[PDB]
């Protein structure tokens, strides 16, 4: 049974150094970022006027050609520029820029990987991005800058060939990941660390990765619950961090040595996106 | 990939 520390100290002396992570909208909460099925935010009241029978039903493609309006109210949410990283977006930076990182995996669809510095290289986005969308008709793509107008305008946007409605490469439920999450095959076996940070791992195929890392890689998991098949499937190098994501973050990074070098990090970092 | 199909939603809890 490995303890917090003892994962401190494999990393400290590069005994892992492919590390392979695993991400959820946990993460993303700390940035302001608000649950839309919980009353209070801006973004909640912004979607109740639309009847959806479950906030699940804003990403099921039956109920976005019944009335798109709800998903594009999220995506004028969540395009970029209204939320910046966090803490916890930093330190997988500060992983990746001390040569770490093999491969980041998320859930999310803020895009703030990519905004904390990790080049799209090292990232797959499973559950697709708002940099891009396709026509639902005739399958033409666009760049996201290009239907940005509409969405800011609360106006859901249209081919401009074939009139069709315009929506942004996010993978909807039933939908196939995107051809990127195929490097599981190949980053997985690799791995020789994998850290599960804010997700409870809910769905799937993104949340059976976790089984896929080889037996004697342990598993490093900072979330409130103990979660998916690290519960009936645990083994024995499984390390469960429970409590608030970025307090077990700043725990981690101090028992490694990296505080004052990640806050320096992030304040050079948020300020040059101002 | 083994089997690795759409995306979907699990069970197994509450
Ligand atoms: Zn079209």
């Amino acid at each position: 049974k490995l303890s917090l520390q003892d994962v401190a100290e494999l990393i400290r002396a590069r005994a892992c150094q492919r590390v392979v992570v695993m991400v959820g909208a946990g993460i993303s909460t700390p940035s302001g970022i608000p649950d839309f099925r919980s009353p209070g935010s801006g973004l909640y009241s912004n979607l109740q006027q639309y009847d959806l029978p479950y906030p699940e039903a804003i990403f099921e493609l039956p109920f976005f050609f019944h009335n798109p309006k709800p998903f594009f109210t999220l995506a004028k949410e969540l395009y970029p520029g209204n939320y910046k990283p966090n803490v916890t977006h930093y330190f997988l930076r500060l992983l990746h820029d001390k040569g770490l990182l093999l491969r980041l995996y998320t859930q999310n669809i803020d895009g703030l990987e990519r905004v904390s510095g990790i080049p799209a290289s090292k990232l797959v986005e499973a559950h697709g991005t708002f940099a891009s969308a396709t026509c639902t008709v005739c399958q033409r793509p666009f760049p996201g800058e290009d239907i940005r107008a509409d969405v800011m305008a609360d106006r859901v946007p249209r081919c401009p060939v074939c009139t069709g409605v315009v929506k942004p490469d996010i993978v909807f439920f039933g939908e196939p990941l995107p051809q990127r999450f195929l490097l599981h095959v190949v980053d997985f076996p690799m791995a020789d660390l994998l850290l599960i940070l804010g997700t409870s791992l809910e769905v799937e195929p993104f949340a059976s990765l976790t089984e896929a890392v080889r037996s004697s890689v342990p598993r490093l998991l900072i979330n409130r619950d103990l979660v998916g098949p690290l519960a009936w499937h645990p083994r024995s190098r499984d390390v469960a961090q429970l409590g608030d994501v970025v307090h077990g973050v700043e725990s981690l990074v101090e028992l490694l040595g990296w505080t004052e070098e990640m806050r320096d990090l992030v304040q050079r970092e948020t300020g040059k996106l101002d | 990939g083994i089997s690795y199909g759409r995306k979907k939603r699990r069970q197994r809890r509450r």
